[PDB]
């Protein structure tokens, strides 16, 4: 009985935290890229390709924690 | 002055307070500075240099 | 590209169409590229880095002065000697020593 | 039983989280892009449309764990 | 029987959350607005009807934590 009506409660509890961090991280990385393209408009081509590299890192490992958010889900 | 090449004449002219010339825009709006340091700090600075100019000129 | 004018009171250093500067800011170093965001401030005495447009870089001397941007016209309002407010103190003493005699 | 709550409030742990990451995400974002605003209103039709993809991303984690609430509701 | 209670409080932490993050991200981001009105208090207008298009972004996401909330709180 509760060991899966606890698998209910990790699995949300993981990626409500995740959820936190992949969005507060590139809100913040997002403020800061929006006051870069209005410093620097001819660079908005620029910045937004290098604002995706420096992206790609910050989702890393939330993504990760939605994996076994599912993984947990479906077994 | 020398308001041409034949003639000239004595002035005095008042360069501070700054004189209130018009010198009226809108688009300051277009592109309004970053302030670095400071607004304060820039603005001495920048009325010193001017009435080195003036005197200068 | 854009339009950057160096001045000082006495004479024009130089002026022309620029793909980009490197420059000592009050602050720390600043890079103007094309169309770069509003600007004003102090910069230090020192080289400053121009490239001309075509790519012509080139090593600019200035005793400081004040930086302007604006994305279409860019200026630098340079001074010719060395400013301190000690040293005009000292300037300004050595100009009453004169007024005495 | 109560394993039928404890499942409900595990939906309700993932909807918690996940709408502050969201939600402040979102709000820095937003900050900086008045600050861009502030500046240079003629910048603002440009940074409105850059401003919306970053955002876009800012939901991508997020919305996952919205419709897995509304699932975990449900199921 | 814990059933009924347990089901009261799963809302009302849900609804803390939701609270929280809402009234701080529209604080965040109402704070740069009235940055921007004091520096710039030609463009007020303008502004606010760029506040209010962020504005509403923000809320949506605690919004839905606060429909499951009340629905939690009515079933």
């Amino acid at each position: 009985n509760l060991n899966m009506d606890l698998l209910y409660m990790a699995a949300a509890v993981m990626m409500g935290l995740a959820a936190i961090g992949a969005a507060i991280g590139i809100g913040i990385l997002g403020g800061k890229f929006l006051e870069g393209a209005a410093r620097q408009p001819d660079l908005i081509p620029l910045l937004r390709t290098q604002f995706f590299i420096v992206m790609g890192l910050v989702d890393a490992i939330p993504m990760i924690a939605v994996g076994l958010g599912l993984y947990v889900m479906f077994a | 002055k020398f308001i041409n090449t034949m003639s000239q004449v004595p002035t005095i002219s008042q360069l501070l307070p700054l004189p209130a010339s018009d010198d009226d825009d809108l688009k300051h709006k277009s592109w309004d500075y970053l302030y670095e340091p400071d607004p304060k700090a820039l603005l001495d600075t920048l009325l010193r240099r001017y009435v080195e100019s003036q005197v200068y000129q | 590209t854009y339009h950057l004018d160096v001045v000082s009171a006495e004479q024009q250093m130089f002026s022309g169409l620029v793909e980009k500067i490197q420059v000592t800011g009050s602050e720390g170093e600043l890079g103007i590229y094309p169309g770069h965001a509003p600007l004003l401030t102090a910069i230090k005495p020192g080289m400053i880095r121009i490239v001309k447009q075509h790519g012509h870089e080139e090593f600019i001397y200035l005793s400081g002065g004040i930086l302007e941007v604006q994305p279409g016209n860019v200026t630098v309002l340079a001074d010719t000697a060395i400013r301190g407010q000690d040293l005009d103190e000292a300037r300004a003493m050595e100009a009453k020593r004169k007024a005495e005699e």
